[PDB]
């Protein structure tokens, strides 16, 4: 099964919030520039073909047992120039309202308590080359997952990241039988301090620093048919933690976990490459890849085919996706439903992702 | 306690409550009763009782306060004690059926069987022994049903006595069955004690209360120890439990077959009567939204007939994924003709690779061949026009459907241990809470 | 009286006094409650032609209970006072404009429960509720399909007995709504 | 928990680190116990 | 709507106002079915058997008009 | 690939975004001073959204999406890709699809989400489906009318701790008035009937039947006769029974006994 | 300073079996064994001194989502600890559970089980504790136990023992179901009192020395006391036994994953024909027919879920518009229906032991008395007839004038309903319903007025006859005496409503119901050969009447004008009811031997309401 999953602070970072991407198994580094491109890469920002953009994003959490379980998305991107352009985004993973009672009298206060997650951030992308981009976005994260009672306090958690997004967008280069146009970008996310939970400079968790290389190419035909495909590769930028042991027999244990919670942020990126066993073979698993294909028909309609696998020794999330989008006159509406694959029960199963964005402004040509 | 708190039998004096006393709480009563002309009273009311407090005094200080206390009868002891008579005074006759509010005669059926293992109505001598000769007939154990032996059976649908009984339970909503809460009560205090230990007595040696004195027919039948301890005590006797009340009741409440769900989906009701399948729009009527079953056929409404009503409700929760996936043939050989060879595959996905018994994930396989031939028949219609008085022209029709299905079961290698369909009895993860 | 009844020991027999040396009576009852109630005990509605309109109300009640099993006087007051404007701000600009709907909604309610001893004075607190909330909604059209409504509710219940702890409660913020 | 997140005024590090006093984690106690994130981390032990 | 929940320590109490209790179902943040009573048919619940490895667990009941309501509480 | 460019798909219904902040303070003196009030914020969503249309008079599109209902039978997507009857696919359906069957022993699906295409050979109609299952089966019996439900209780599975004797008269005169039923040999008649039970719910109220609070001292031995077939000790738990009885052996239960 | 990490009751669901397993020893309160009970976890015991505790080869943690995040869930395992004195030669102690297993669909039982010394303790051998699953009904008269020698986990050296070596594959119990079918039927032959039992009187194949190849099972010894069944296993006990002679052994012994293996993916095959004609407008008759063999079910259907029986049922349906085969001019409506139908079901287990299947049962019989006897109970025969005669009326002409006496107000609905069955509980049950019914109903059309607007009235014979005969399983030759209920019932309830004046309102209803009692001789005893047909046209004896007085008049008062005003209303509801008490009443005889009529029961009801709105104006 899972051998040594990383354990990383605030996951839902990794969780796709946008139906679009997650009918597209989970990657938008190298797709079309859209409002959504806030999670994946920012840089592409900069090639979006509209002024301004609103979305807001709906991912139901448990959607047989109850309701006001999810993880919302509010995204807001504006491009000033056609070289730079402010983003925004908020996600919000919550479990909605919930009453605390302790007596049975009809008339009794109440206390309601959301315990929540929440990450804020905002980028910068600007557009260096004509077909090259970069984008710089800081997010300020915060979790209240936690119920205040006796001897057990409830303060949030914040921390800070840092992440770093590059967008490159050939131009529409014509072929034998198609003129398709190429898309490529990286994009390294969840750069900061660690975040403690508990308070304690002791006890901190690495934030999920994230790395997503990720290349596309789309076929046009007849003008107002494409097809996409893109292939997205994603890596965790965080040590793996201590297996069986790498010096009695709990002491070599606790020696290794103590040395590997010992390490810096900063160091533990470099680290991220090896500190395991393995070599560059073993290595290569840690990569979780993501293939999709979407078919775009008079730039309405919208069909995405997604497959994302993971290592089964790790995570352990393979799957397929579907998503449909269609746009009437300036909104466009996105589902996206998930065919799980692994042998873990995937907490998104049965659950149809929804999106839903406004596009105003004005309108800049793609080149 | 309200009055709405419990309820009580006036002529055989025993309560029952609303809510049970599974703990360490203190029952204590006050009752007064009447025999023909004699009062009787066993408790202190409030109304006769002494006052709760007595001040003497002007001023807090030199006021004495005497708070009095109520003498009741104690019918629960705050320590458990099952020496004591006040254990003997909680009722073990009485059986609540499950899910029952208003059961009614000509709708209940309860009988009493012995499984050793199968379900048996009769109770046999043990080997090297026999009964005791010469029984009364209000004592016959001898090839008799259960329910003659245990005295639920001794009247006819009307309430009058008879001789063996009409095999049925009697139903009386006063001594035998409480109405308002589904509850079956014994005509004796321990009917799998004392009771069927004189059905088997053969003398006066043999004493109920010492377990040592009995004739080997009272050591495998005459349950002692689920009224001397507690059921948890009595668990200890696992060789006694053999005696199954089994029965049927039906709730109907309002018009309408009840089938448990709403909003269910269009053309997902199936409804067999005697292994036919009716007619969605002539034998019956279905209201989706309220989730009701209406018998249009005025033949099949007064035929007792078991209706079996099957439904697919997608109203549910905690569930394992189901996979479906197949296809269907539909060739048509002539204009009256159709062959179909649907093929269909349903599988589970399990939460976890360890699957417990009652959590079961099948991956099933299903594939049939149909065939469908609908004809016209003008030798009947013209055979119905000689008959005396009757001179119609629609047309008669014949239809013949044929359908062979094979089922292959087989369980998803996800809940597979060491190549094998594992089933876990018990893992011991659950236990020790 | 929620149950009365006759008294047996109320005969032609020579006994006559009870334990407590009280003449038997021929009726006999546990408890015996005056309930009052005032609802509202006044309300005040009136609109002015500016578009203001309040409509407050003070509601009251009692809820007295004699008991004869212990003598005890358990008395339940309750006393609610509610208020509630509705104003509409004409023609405000944020080239876009739109009247602002403006509700607000004050509520206090005390609630107490008294048991009273006749032979001494044995007042008990026997549990109480002080809630006071104030709700504040501003609507604001934007558009025929985008709505901005502010909100504002802020609750605090104070503690008459020790079992039960003060509560402030402050929800604030804004809903928008786009309609299709 | 104020002793060890918001360092009260005349407690020092060395009085948090006695064995007695200091804060037990859950993987100090249950190391092959996994614990989702963000929830509680610490034993709250009773201290007689 | 007629449910009055409660959880005051390790315990879940379920009461229904002017109705019958017909099953209860507790289920974890996960969604594991860490309790399960198919049978009661009375008007108080009283639980008293959870594990409740976090702190929000969910609660499904079904009365005997089969109402099904749901509601999220926090195990103290 | 479609019959025209004109795309009609209209959405319908609404859509609500609340942000705000919920502050919480209680004072609790059990609270860590770092519990001292709880400032969070609150998000949420109402999406009400609707979705129908067509799209070049081939696809037909019906979605709706409305957050506040069970997602099991009320969230419906629907791509239905239609083509012209001279083609060999006559219907390609996605989402909600439904597989009707008309066959006994192989009953279909009605309500299934995934893929669900059709093909047509001349005369020979192939119709495959690949989804997952929102539904479960359920089959009840009826008889009469209403459902019949069959119970299966055991001789230990007695309702225990509800029912209780008023007195080990009434326990010991059950069974020989009961020998006749339905008619009870008996001229007993309870017409009043006070029960007190331990007091943990510790509330005072007017509505709750008055507010009747006594001590009370409970005795095992109170109004307790002697019965003919049944020796003391199993009556009383009095260590001497020496003058304790003052009535006839077969006396019904009374304070006076 | 005593912190606490953590405190808690722990309760367990295996409960402390107190009470003597053996004979032998017949008093297990002494001895001074301390038996306990507990669990190891891979969460909290994971540094035990002994042995460290490890999953069994090839057992995996169960892996969950949380929250975004993988949580491997707790791995545990029983631990039985004997200590103390230590356990006697034969003496055994054990932890029992109530469960319902149905394990007839699984071929192998399979468990992992480990041994260990106590610490300073002298040491356990090898092939001395022994580990015993013993499930059915019962762990004193019906159960299969399933014995088997523990190898010691070697200890002393590091604590960390590899898991090979923790949970031997020597220690692990794997039996086949197939074992225990042919040890229940080889016990079959051996009587209660030979000398092949043991003191317990547990019967060991292994232990026979006239058997060849004892149970089996080399590894495993297999017993069987009192024919249990393990398709409903109601009772589950594993334990801890002794083997060592001059010894008190000491140990602690670990249960994990006691489970089902080797499901049986047997198929079924099941056909329907359905022949379904109408004949113009005339006849429509429905044929159905099915046949299903063992195995078969849906989809969705469990292992224990699918049909473990062959059925082959069909049904025949006629429907007839007699009423077409008078002449039109007087329309009759008189539909008649008749539908037959029988279903045989064989099941795939012989219903006595529950859990051997009927053609190996057969076959290992050697019989032919006890042949016969086991296949004819088996047999689930179902036959069902409904006659129906439900409708019958006469339908109104064109152009014709209503009156009372016109034959066209009535309407006629027969019915009868016949069940034979027979079946391993009734050898044979015979269930006859007859429902007669004839409803009138008029409704007249335009001192003081006598004529009734409206006339109600309809009469219901309703006659059930139940035979109930239960069988003996052990053999078809006498039979329990059969057990008649009978229902024959007279009901007629009739109606008026009179409209004296146009304010009075006077509704009228009578119900009666009758019960006829010509089937019980002198004494309370029925006659075995009486007909539901007998005398159909018969009125019993008066068992309940209710009636019902309904009177409303609006008091026209404002003829006088002086109360012009008032608007008065009275309504007088009456109900009157009487009872008839059951034979046990009015024939109650005391003990004394006189005997005493008790009488009926009389109820009455008034329900007075009066309503004035007395407008003070005008
Ligand atoms: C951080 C986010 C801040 C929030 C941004 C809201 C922007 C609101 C502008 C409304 C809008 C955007 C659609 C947004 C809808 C998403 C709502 C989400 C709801 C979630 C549940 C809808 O406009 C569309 O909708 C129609 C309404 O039916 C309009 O019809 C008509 O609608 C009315 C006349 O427009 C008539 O009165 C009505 O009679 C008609 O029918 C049409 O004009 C149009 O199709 C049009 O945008 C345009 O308006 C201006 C106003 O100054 C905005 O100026 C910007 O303001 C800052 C931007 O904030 C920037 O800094 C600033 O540089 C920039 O000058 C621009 O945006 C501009 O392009």
């Amino acid at each position: 099964d899972i051998e040594r999953p990383i354990t990383t602070g605030v996951p839902f970072l990794l969780v796709a919030a946008d139906a679009r991407a997650a009918g597209l198994g989970d990657q938008g580094v190298a797709t079309s520039s859209d409002v959504f491109s806030q999670q994946w890469n920012p840089a592409k920002y900069a090639f979006a073909e509209d002024a301004q953009g609103l979305s807001i994003s709906y991912t139901p959490y448990l959607t047989d047992l109850a309701n006001d379980i999810s993880l919302g998305q509010v995204t807001y991107y504006n491009k000033i120039n056609d070289r730079s352009a402010f983003a925004g985004s908020f996600r919000y993973f919550g479990f909605g309202g919930i009453e605390l009672r302790q007596t049975g009298d009809p008339n009794e206060p109440t206390r309601e308590v959301n315990p929540n997650e929440f990450a804020l951030d905002g980028s910068y992308s600007l557009k260096l080359s004509e077909t090259f981009s970069m984008a710089v976005a800081a997010r300020y994260i915060r979790s209240n997952l936690k119920v205040a009672t006796e001897e057990i306090d409830a303060s949030a958690a914040g921390s800070f990241a840092v992440d770093v997004a590059g967008f490159y967008q050939s131009e529409e280069i014509a072929y034998s039988d198609f003129n398709g146009r190429w898309r490529a970008g990286f994009n390294i996310q969840n750069l900061g301090p660690k975040i403690s939970y508990d308070h304690d400079d002791l006890s901190a968790n690495f934030l999920p620093a994230n790395l997503r290389v990720g290349g596309g190419f789309d076929f046009i035909f007849d003008d107002y048919n494409k097809l996409g495909v893109s292939l997205e590769l994603t890596k965790l930028l965080v040590p793996t933690p201590p297996g069986p042991g790498t010096p009695s027999q709990s002491q070599a244990d606790e020696a290794n976990y103590k040395k590997y919670k010992d390490i810096g942020w900063v160091s533990g990126i470099f680290k991220s490459f090896g500190d395991a066993p393995g070599g560059f073979s073993e290595e290569l698993k840690e990569i979780t890849y993501s293939a999709a294909a979407e078919y775009m028909y008079q730039d309405a309609f919208a069909m995405r085919l997604g497959y994302y696998h993971e290592s089964p020794m790790k995570g352990a999330k393979q799957f397929f996706s579907l998503g449909a989008g269609f746009k009437y006159s300036m909104i466009k509406v996105d589902v996206s439903y998930l065919f799980s694959a692994s042998k873990v029960k995937n907490p998104l199963e049965n659950t149809l992702r929804f999106s839903l964005t406004f596009n105003f402004g004005d309108k800049y040509e793609t080149y | 306690l309200t009055t709405n708190e419990y309820t009580f039998n006036p002529q055989l004096g025993y309560i029952s409550l609303q809510q049970r006393l599974a703990n360490d709480e203190i029952l204590a009563v006050a009752f007064e009763y009447t025999v023909g002309g004699k009062v009787y009273q066993v408790g202190e009311f409030g109304s006769d009782g002494v006052d709760a407090t007595v001040v003497t005094g002007n001023n807090s200080s030199n006021q004495a306060i005497i708070t009095q206390s109520l003498v009741l009868k104690m019918l629960k002891s705050n320590l458990t004690n099952v020496k004591n008579p006040v254990w003997n005074l909680m009722m073990k006759n009485v059986y609540q059926i499950p899910q029952a509010y208003q059961i009614k005669q000509d709708d209940f059926r309860l009988n009493i069987l012995y499984t050793d293992p199968s379900p048996i109505n009769y109770i046999t001598p043990v080997q090297g022994s026999s009964f005791p000769p010469n029984p009364a007939p209000d004592s016959k154990v001898e090839q008799t049903p259960l329910l003659n032996v245990f005295n639920l059976d001794r009247l006819n649908y009307n309430n009058d006595p008879q001789a063996g009984g009409d095999g049925f339970f009697d139903y009386i909503p006063g001594v035998t069955v409480d109405v308002q809460n589904g509850r079956v009560i014994f005509t004796t205090k321990e009917p799998f004690g004392e009771l069927i230990f004189n059905k088997l007595q053969t003398g006066a040696g043999e004493s109920y209360n010492d377990p040592t004195t009995y004739n080997a027919n009272q050591q495998k039948y005459v349950f002692r120890n689920m009224y001397r301890n507690t059921q948890a005590g009595a668990l200890q006797d696992s060789d006694k439990n053999k005696f199954l009340l089994r029965g049927k009741y039906k709730s109907s409440g309002s018009n309408g077959i009840p089938i448990g769900a709403f909003n269910v989906p269009q053309g997902s009701v199936v409804v067999t009567a005697a292994g036919r399948v009716l007619v969605e729009g002539i034998d019956y009527s279905v209201d989706y939204q309220l989730g009701r079953v209406q018998i249009l056929d005025p033949s099949l409404q007064a035929s007792n007939t078991p209706i079996e009503v099957s439904l697919e409700n997608n109203s549910i929760f905690g569930q394992q994924t189901r996979r479906f996936m197949g296809f269907n043939i539909e060739h048509k050989i002539s204009d009256k003709f159709v062959i179909g060879g649907t093929y269909l595959k349903m599988t589970e996905r399990p939460f976890t690779q360890k699957s417990t018994y009652g959590q079961e994930s099948v991956n099933n396989t299903i594939f049939g061949f149909n065939g469908n031939y609908s004809t016209e028949v003008p030798f009947l219609t013209r055979l119905a026009n000689k008959l005396p008085n009757i001179d119609t022209d629609v047309p008669s029709n014949l239809s013949i459907r044929g359908e062979v299905a094979f089922l292959r079961p087989d369980a998803p290698k996800a809940s597979d241990f060491q190549g094998e369909a594992t089933i876990y009895v018990d893992d011991f993860e659950g236990s020790q809470s | 009286i929620n149950q009365f009844r006759s008294n047996f020991d109320y005969n032609s027999s020579p006994k006559v006094q009870d334990v407590n040396t009280n003449f038997y009576n021929e009726i006999i009852m546990s408890n015996v409650n005056l309930v009052e109630q005032f609802s509202p005990l006044i309300r005040m509605d009136f609109e002015l032609k500016s578009s203001l309109r309040v409509l407050s109300e003070i509601k009251k009640d009692r809820a007295l209970s004699m008991s004869f099993d212990n003598n005890l006087l358990t008395e339940v007051k309750g006393m609610e006072y509610i208020i509630g404007l509705g104003y509409r701000f004409k023609d405000v600009i944020f080239i876009i404009k739109s009247d602002i709907n403006i509700k607000a909604d004050f509520s206090l309610r005390n609630n107490e429960t008294l048991v009273r001893y006749l032979d001494y004075d044995n007042n008990q607190l026997a549990a109480g509720q002080n809630i006071w909330s104030l709700k504040l909604t501003a609507d604001y059209s934007f558009s025929k399909n985008l709505t901005a409504i502010f909100y504002y509710d802020h609750s605090f219940s104070k503690a008459v007995i020790s079992t039960s702890f003060p509560l402030t409660n402050i929800r604030s913020g804004f809903t928008l709504r786009y309609n299709f | 928990p104020v002793f060890y997140s918001s360092k009260p005024s005349g407690i020092s590090n060395d009085d948090l680190s006695l064995n007695t006093t200091r804060r037990i984690y859950s993987r100090e106690l249950y190391p092959n116990t996994d614990i989702a994130q963000g929830q509680i981390q610490v034993v709250n032990t009773l201290d007689l | 709507d007629g449910l009055l929940i409660s959880v005051k320590d390790k315990t879940i109490k379920v009461t229904s106002a002017k109705e019958n209790i017909k099953e209860v179902n507790i289920f974890d943040i996960t969604g594991k079915l860490i309790y399960n009573k198919k049978k009661v048919g009375n008007t108080e619940l009283s639980i008293s058997n959870l594990q409740s490895a976090d702190q929000v667990l969910l609660v499904k009941v079904n009365l005997e008009n089969n109402a099904q309501i749901t509601r999220k509480v926090i195990f103290k | 690939i479609f019959g025209s460019n004109t795309i009609d798909v209209k959405p319908t219904g609404s859509v609500e975004m609340d942000l705000g902040v919920r502050y919480t303070k209680q004072d609790n003196p059990a609270f860590s001073p770092r519990n001292r009030s709880s400032l969070t914020f609150d998000f949420d969503q109402r999406i009400s959204m609707s979705l129908m249309g067509k799209i070049g008079t081939r696809l037909e599109v019906n979605a709706n999406y409305d957050t506040q209902s069970t997602f099991a039978f009320q969230n419906l997507f629907k791509l239905a890709y239609t083509p012209s009857e001279d083609d060999i696919i006559q219907k390609v359906e996605v989402g909600n699809v439904s597989m009707p069957l008309n066959s006994t022993l192989i009953r279909g699906a009605q309500s299934l989400f995934g893929v669900k295409t059709q093909l047509q050979f001349g005369r020979t109609t192939i119709t495959g489906v690949f989804s997952e299952q929102k539904s479960q089966t359920k089959s009840v019996v009826a008889e009469n009318g209403g459902t019949v439900q069959n119970f299966d209780l055991y001789a230990l599975d007695y309702d225990n701790d509800r029912h209780f004797f008023l007195s080990q008269y009434f326990r010991n005169k059950y069974d020989v008035s009961l020998k006749n039923y339905p008619f009870i040999d008996s001229r007993v008649q309870i017409t009043r009937l006070e029960v007190w039970v331990t007091n943990k719910q510790n509330r005072v109220t007017t509505t709750g039947g008055g507010n009747n609070l006594r001590n009370i001292i409970a005795l095992q031995d109170l109004g307790e006769a002697q019965v003919s077939g049944v020796p003391d000790n199993e009556v009383v738990v009095i260590s001497s029974t020496a003058g304790f009885f003052n009535n006839p052996i077969d006396s019904p239960t009374s304070n006076t006994n | 300073t005593v912190r606490f990490g953590a405190l808690d009751l722990v309760r367990g669901e295996w409960r402390r079996y107190t009470g003597t397993l053996d004979a032998n020893d017949q008093n297990p309160d002494d001895d001074g064994v301390e038996f306990d009970v507990a669990a190891v976890n891979i969460q909290e015991n994971g540094t035990k001194c002994p042995v460290n505790y490890v999953m069994p080869p090839g057992v995996q943690r169960e892996q969950l989502y949380n929250n975004n995040t993988v949580i491997n869930q707790n791995e545990q395992a029983l631990a039985v600890r004997i200590g103390g004195a230590g356990l006697q030669y034969q003496d055994s102690r054990a932890v029992f559970k109530n469960v319902s297993v149905d394990m007839r669909q699984y071929k192998k039982l399979k468990m992992f089980l480990h041994a260990e010394s106590l610490p300073n303790q002298p040491t356990l051998e090898d092939d001395e504790m022994v580990g015993f699953i013993r499930f059915g009904n019962d762990f004193t008269q019906n159960f299969y136990q399933v014995e088997i020698p523990l190898k010691v986990t070697k200890t002393g050296g590091s604590c960390s023992i590899s898991p090979d070596l923790v949970w031997m594959d020597d220690n692990s119990i794997d039996l086949a179901l197939d074992l225990l079918t042919r040890m229940k039927i080889k016990a079959m032959s051996i009587d209660i009192n030979s000398s092949k039992r043991d003191v317990n009187g547990i019967y060991y194949p292994d232990n026979d020395p006239d058997l060849e190849g004892g149970d089996g099972d080399g590894k495993l010894t297999l017993g069987i006391k009192g024919n249990p069944n393990f398709g409903l296993v109601r009772n589950l006990m594993v334990g801890v036994k002794s083997r060592a002679d001059h010894k008190d052994i000491k140990g602690e012994v670990w249960f994990n994953e006691l489970r089902l293996a080797d499901l049986e993916n047997k198929g079924g095959m099941a056909a329907i024909l359905n022949v379904d004609t109408n004949m113009a407008d005339f006849a429509t008759v429905s044929a159905t027919g099915r046949k299903s063999t063992i195995g078969f079910g849906s989809l969705e259907q469990g292992a224990n879920e699918r049909d473990r029986e062959d059925v082959q049922q069909y049904n025949i349906v006629t429907n007839l518009n007699l009423g077409k085969l008078l002449p039109k001019k007087w329309g009759i409506n008189l539909p008649f229906n008749y539908a037959i139908g029988e279903e045989v079901i064989t099941p795939e287990y012989d219903p006595f032991n529950q859990d051997i299947k009927l053609d190996q049962l057969i076959r290992e019989t050697t019989d032919q008395a006890e042949k016969d006897n086991i296949r004819t109970r088996a047999i689930d025969y179902t036959k069902r007839k409904s006659i129906n005669f439900i409708g019958v009326r006469k339908d109104r002409a064109p152009e014709q004038k209503p009156h009372v006496y016109d034959i066209e107000n009535f309407t006629f609905s027969q019915s009868y309903n016949q069940v034979e069955r027979h079946d391993y509980e009734v050898a044979d049950y015979e269930d006859e319903q007859s429902n007669s019914a004839v409803n009138y109903a008029y409704t007249f059309q335009p001192n003081f007025n006598y004529l009734p607007s409206n006339i109600s009235f309809n009469t219901n014979i309703l006659r059930q006859s139940n035979r109930q005969q239960f069988r003996e399983v052990e053999v078809e030759g006498i039979g329990l005496d059969p057990l008649y209920r009978r229902n024959f019932a007279f009901n007629y309830q009739y109606g008026f409503g009179f409209n004296l004046t146009k304010s009075l309102k006077l509704n009228y209803s009578a119900t009666s119901n009758n019960i006829v009692r010509n089937f019980l001789n002198d004494d309370n005893s029925p006659k075995e050969d009486f007909n539901i047909w007998d005398d159909y046209l018969d009125i019993g004896t008066p068992n309940q009447h209710a009636q019902q007085l309904v009177l409303n008049y609006d008091i026209p008062i404002n003829k006088i004008p002086i109360f012009g005003f008032v608007k008065a209303s009275y309504s007088y509801t009456a109900d009157y009811m009487w009872q008839r008490s059951s034979t046990a009443f009015s024939e109650y005889e005391d003990p004394n031997g006189t005997v005493y009529d008790l009488g009926n029961t009389i109820q009455n009801s008034n329900s007075n309401t009066l309503t004035t709105t007395l407008n003070m104006n005008t």
